[PDB]
């Protein structure tokens, strides 16, 4: 037996009300073994709803289970910053094997005005180049973003390399970093700057 | 009650590690204990469990290259699993039913409560640990965390005292085979120097513990 | 002895009687049992030390051999030893009917 | 039915009986048995399975490890039928002899 | 009736280790099996073993820190030994009881067959693979394995067609903390040039495998 | 319960009978539970005798044990080549813990005439002289008895702490020896000399046999 999440991905406002479903292709044991789980990045799951609609003491109550046999959904109401999670179901079954089993997961991310980057420029230490710099937008939304780095007037598709965080729970923003590290061609090079192609900002 | 997760680190494909989940404040013998684990960027995925009866039943994928145990004398559980392979690197946590076993009403596939979770990298590979270079100057600065295997690895700044402004990074894969991140931290842009702003990197597979100052 | 008086009310992680109730219904299918919805079935588990649960004279003499020889043979594990029987109730038609099902309770259990 | 026929026939490693002698002064410090010196008594011992279901309640946790989600016990090779065996002694001058229940396992059940 | 077991090589201290000893043609229903350990020059040490009949006896130092159990389905028995210590560096022998368990006459003592062993270090240091230099000149050469850790290395000569002549040394630790061997063979003054000789070395632990070529 | 056996170490001539003992802290159980093994370097051991007489299939005769109760012995009335080996006994017992024990060890060696060593040098290869360091490695192959010393003499100067040895076990077949002694140097110190020497004194010889050469061939 497995179950599939709707939908893998979905965005949504402060205050907006959002709707999960999970779906078993086999039902679940006495029609109720279902739960939801809470996942923030780089955490256990959180238990929000056992038994398809009951909610876990001290849990808020914008959170709520409803369905049974094999379609539920977990109904979020008023949607808040600190809601963006990844958010599982799991269920029980009879059966000589998987007795429990999770679902894809849904990502909700929450949506936001959109905000302006702020652009820092870091150069080397004088303890790596006896042996790399970096460009880093801060605290922006949408995610996406476009770098290309310059050095003594040069691009290169050549230092692919670039993480940004997880949404923040109190502000929904962001933070890119972009890599500039091989020492040999920077020895010469002399003059070093940044310029980002986002929306919250006019022009590059 | 508490459930604490160790045995991890890196291991050799095809090897076997044996993990063990410490419970603290309930007794095995009213909960069953299961381990789910989740690939990195991946979901949770159920891998079965150990009754609070003594029965272990494992999902239908394990074909028995899992095997979960538990003993009450010493307040754990383990996960032994032999033939590593690539696939199976993840974080692996151990989650208590939420409910005892064997009364009127279940569990109603409840966990509760979770453990932390503990990475395992299979992989040939070779530890390293990371070299810690800063990165300088409202204005804000950073550290830099470079060259090192396997994931992952801890930043606190100002002994962890400083909680705002900081944004540890996800770990990036260079194309040596290594990992690097960035963490940088907002400040007023005066004061800088009246206070101390410190960056303790904290690598664990290779026991580093490097506390790089920074500064103009 | 091993038994609800005992072990129902005291934490214990070495071999004992342990609470369990099924459901007739929902926990085996056995849908022709009118009364009652389920039952209080238990079961025996837990490890068994030194001295902790005596069986027969067989589990005696295989403990005492198990230390004097140096090739010990089996070693013991949680049963039950006392069950009890369940009177259910059923119906054929409006018509009820009553049967004792044999050895459905543990009342007791034991180490061999 | 693991008795002492089907068991040695085939040594599995499923629940089975299995052959144990038994010398009485050499294994368990027993002086006093004039005869026999040893016997075999046997034991208990094996893999069990997801049930020997003799009693009905072990078919009842078969059953109920397999419907509900939350499995209980775990089966266990153990004694079934004990068989005595007459012995020998004469602490008093004089020849006694016995029967000494429950010294034999003829079979095994998983429980 | 033949042992083969695995699991062994580079755990540090306060680990855990599960060693597996693969049985085959024998039942685990029907012998007992043992764990043997040698210290490194040292003398032979019973552990502990798991018996026929499935009962688990251990010496008296174990104090708990091992557990020797089977799985007979697997065909294998298994030695996980938890908080692991540098005296506990050691070749672990899979040993079982000569005679089969239960009858009138038993083992006395004895146990056959036995496994190659297999080598379990424990230490901080890192897995190094070997430099594989070429000693070259009735005359004699060989190669120069040098700065490696932990042991061991494999040396053996033209794919082990010349056996006869070769004397591999044992290993030496340097006190860089790594470990040097030489190993060298005799041939006659005829044959240089009309036989080419060439040492294949196998330093597992690293995965290195090489092949060297002697020259003068 | 522990078992201790005498003596530790033992050579003897091909030819000789050879005894070792056993001797038990408390009666192993039905006082006949010993069995002796046989290991050689690098192998498993080789249980020889069990029951504390009774031989197995494939030993030979010349084998034999005996003893009882704590007291036991093992005999090797006609000493082999073949039987360097470490010899160990190893007991049972009642108890809940400590089933089985072994005997610290005997080292038995075989003693032979002497032979002198083959003695060759070899210098560092052109592979290691690309790095940091250098190794001069000295060779004496075929010898007995273990006793033999080696002084290395750079530019004729003896050297000292920088250089180690290892030997083989002694040769199933022959009962020889065989030393390596290499001599680790800097690169930049191994330029600076010209001479390299090693001295052999062994007692199949009659005066010091020195081997040496010159860096470039």
């Amino acid at each position: 037996a497995q179950l599939t999440q709707s939908p893998s991905s979905l965005s949504a406002s402060v205050g907006d009300r959002v709707t999960i479903t999970c779906q078993s292709s086999q039902s679940v044991y006495n029609n109720n073994y279902l739960s939801w789980f809470q996942q923030k990045p780089g955490k256990p799951p959180k238990l929000l709803i056992y038994g398809a609609s009951t909610l876990t003491s001290g849990v808020p109550s914008r959170f709520s289970g409803s369905g049974s046999g094999t379609d539920f959904t977990l109904t979020i109401s008023s949607l808040q910053p600190e809601d963006f999670a990844t958010y599982y179901c799991a269920g029980g079954y009879s059966g000589s094997s998987d007795k429990y089993a999770f679902g894809g997961g849904t990502k909700v991310e929450i949506k936001r005005t959109v905000a302006a980057p702020s652009v820092f420029i870091f150069p080397p230490s004088d303890e790596q180049l006896k042996s790399s710099v970096v460009c880093l937008l801060n605290n922006f939304y949408p995610r996406e973003a476009k770098v290309q780095w310059k050095v003594d007037n040069a691009l290169q598709s050549g230092n692919s390399q670039e993480s940004v965080t997880e949404q923040d729970s109190k502000d929904s923003t962001y933070s890119l970093s972009s890599t500039l590290t091989s020492k040999a061609d920077y020895e010469k090079h002399k003059v070093y700057a940044c310029e980002v192609t986002h929306q919250g900002l006019s022009s590059p | 009650q508490q459930l604490v997760e160790s045995g991890g680190g890196l291991v050799q494909p095809g090897g076997s590690l044996r993990l063990s989940c410490a419970v603290s404040g309930f007794s095995l013998s009213s909960y069953t204990v299961n381990w789910v684990r989740q690939a990195p960027g991946k979901g949770l995925e159920w891998i079965g469990y150990i009754s609070y009866g003594g029965s272990a039943y494992y999902a239908s994928w394990a074909n028995g290259r899992f095997t979960i145990s538990k003993d009450s004398a010493k307040n754990s559980v383990y996960l032994q699993m032999n033939s590593l392979r690539a696939e199976d690197t993840a974080v692996y946590f151990c989650a208590r039913h939420m409910q005892v076993g064997g009364a009127p009403t279940g569990s109603m596939a409840a966990f509760d409560p979770w453990g932390p979770g503990t990475l395992v990298t299979v992989s040939s590979a070779s530890t390293k640990g990371p070299s810690v270079f800063p990165l300088a100057p409202t204005a804000a600065l950073g550290c830099l965390v470079k060259d090192y295997f396997p994931e992952p690895v801890t930043v606190s700044w100002n002994s962890g005292a400083l909680t705002s402004g900081v944004h540890t990074f996800p770990a990036v894969l260079q194309s040596s085979g290594l990992y690097s991140l960035s963490s940088v931290v907002t400040v007023p842009s005066s004061s800088l120097g009246t206070q101390t702003y410190i960056c303790n990197v904290n690598h664990k597979p290779s026991n580093t513990k490097v506390d790089k100052k920074v500064e103009p | 002895a091993l038994d609800a008086a005992y072990c129902f009310r005291n934490v214990q992680d070495n071999c004992c009687l342990r609470p369990l109730y099924i459901d007739f219904k929902r926990d085996l299918g056995w849908k022709w049992i009118h009364e009652p919805k389920g039952y209080n079935a238990n079961f025996c588990a837990g490890a068994c030390p030194y001295l902790w649960s005596s069986d027969t004279q067989h589990s005696r003499v295989l403990s005492l051999y198990n230390t004097i020889n140096p090739e010990a043979s089996a070693s013991p594990c949680c049963v039950s030893q006392d069950l009890e029987p369940l009177t259910i109730l059923y119906y054929i038609g409006k018509t009820p009917k009553i049967e004792q099902l044999s050895n459905m309770i543990v009342k007791s259990c034991k180490c061999s």
